[PDB]
């Protein structure tokens, strides 16, 4: 497809810049979703789709052990 | 992300102005470049340089010689030296943040800027 | 060094005025990354638009930017008290970032 | 394969922040070059490899010409290996 492949998933990006409803709605036209931090943290897409947002509503990353903000968002 | 500058007002000239800004709120560890700026007295702004927490630091290629930033994460700090100041280094200083850095998609606007410290030399 | 230039360098006004202010570049910046920013003297600088045409979360909708290569601009369709302040363009399409000249208002 | 991949050229990304002379060796030495902007200027690429190294030396972008006079060898940027 036109992006990253895994698992049988095309994770494609919107590089506007969008809060995390804007980008809720924009994956919801596609007939798609955000990506899911589980399934991203065990990967080496990780290092593509880090500070990007993810469907838990809070920026996707390793770290750890909100509405104000707006990132490039994935769509799978 | 609040950000606070603080430093030595007065540097005298070619002397190195060491400027130290603290994180809160945050951690600086985080997927941020952490960018310090310029603002000449009447004059445009400038972007002096840059720096992660990895230590990778990328510089104005004019003052790549004079300047050099370092991170200390014990204290959460980011500070940055100026050394061999010409007396037209005067200017606000300003810290930054860019959002990114652990990624490819890091976003060069400063969105949280800090209350710079003014510096005479 | 991509150096950006700020036209009007104040553009006095009484509150009231779908005030514009415009700024270019001697090369054509990539995507049109030009990001504004305000300074109210002493107040920490805002982030008023990324993109050129986006709004940044707190600032309101007064403001309405267009621009592509060369030529980059701001408008306010309408001015209040505390709204009027310096302005700044920020381009990040070159290798050194480099700011723009006030336009006080 | 483990990146981008576009008319039969697979991209990996390397995280890690190296000035141009040292990504053309990494490159090579995993026998694979640096990306080539008339590729990649176009195409959907573009979008992930912007801000990134190319053959010519220069972080790559949409601008057609007039490639960024002031230096750029002394930086650090992340790189793409074909």
């Amino acid at each position: 497809c036109n992006g990253l492949y895994y698992q049988g998933s095309c994770y494609i990006l919107h590089s506007d810049y969008k809060s995390f409803e804007d980008a809720k709605a924009n994956c919801a036209a596609e007939s798609s979703t955000l990506p899911n931090k589980s399934d991203v943290l065990t990967t080496w897409l990780i290092d593509y789709v880090e500070d990007t947002w993810g469907s838990d509503g809070n920026p996707i990353t390793k770290t750890t052990s909100v509405s104000q903000e707006v990132r490039k968002y994935f769509c799978t | 992300v609040q950000l606070q500058e603080s430093g030595p007002g007065l540097v005298k000239p070619s002397g190195t102005l060491s400027l130290t800004c603290a994180v809160s709120r945050a951690s600086i560890s985080s997927s941020n470049w952490w960018s310090w700026l310029r603002q000449p007295p009447g004059k445009g702004l400038e972007w002096i340089g840059e720096i992660f927490h990895s230590g990778s630091t990328n510089y104005n290629p004019s003052l790549r010689s004079r300047v050099t930033i370092s991170v200390d994460k014990s204290k959460n700090q980011f500070s940055l030296n100026v050394s061999s100041v010409t007396a037209a280094d005067t200017a606000v200083y300003y810290c930054a943040r860019s959002q990114g850095g652990s990624g490819l998609f890091r976003a060069k606007w400063f969105d949280p800027w800090g209350q710079g410290t003014l510096v005479t030399v | 060094e991509i150096v950006l230039t700020q036209s009007p360098g104040t553009l006095s006004l009484s509150p009231g005025e779908r005030a514009t202010l415009s700024c270019r570049a001697s090369q054509s910046v990539s995507s049109s990354y030009l990001a504004w920013y305000q300074h109210k003297p002493g107040q920490a600088p805002r982030l008023l638009m990324y993109g050129a045409s986006s709004r940044a979360p707190g600032t309101p909708d007064r403001f309405s930017g267009s621009g592509s290569g060369t030529d980059f601009t701001l408008t306010i369709s309408r001015l209040e008290p505390e709204d009027f302040a310096v302005y700044y363009c920020q381009q990040y399409g070159s290798s050194p970032r480099t700011f723009g000249q006030g336009t006080k208002v």
